[PDB]
């Protein structure tokens, strides 16, 4: 289920960290450190961490 | 002189991360093509690189 999508590119320097382009459909699994979700884009296939704000709730 | 301000949240999570917090002043020195910035914190004294959207120009 998706549960946000990403408002802003996001190109990751660490690589435990999740790309996200504008628009990408983000499922949102759990907060790691604060402010930094744990996600698995739903394009991308890919998993991985990204700053909280970068992506916004939705319905899904 | 300041360029920007933090307009979100930033806790670091990795070794090279600027923690910011709402508002503060921040001093941009390098905004990358990948969409991190690296900047002094006014506030804190302290040097780092976060996420490009973190911050707005003043």
């Amino acid at each position: 289920e998706q549960t946000h999508r990403a408002v802003f590119r996001f190109i990751p320097r660490h690589p435990d960290e999740l790309e996200l382009d504008v628009d990408d459909p983000v499922l949102v699994e759990a907060e790691e450190d604060d402010f930094w979700f744990r996600g698995f884009n739903m394009r991308t296939g890919e998993r991985g961490v990204f700053p909280a704000f970068y992506a916004h709730a939705v319905p899904g | 002189e300041q360029t920007h301000r933090a307009i979100f949240r930033f806790v670091p999570r990795h070794e090279d991360e600027l923690e910011l917090e709402v508002d503060d002043p921040l001093l941009v020195e390098l905004q990358a093509e990948d969409y991190w910035y690296e900047a002094y914190n006014m506030r804190t004294g302290a040097r780092g690189v976060f996420p490009a959207y973190y911050a707005i120009e003043v």
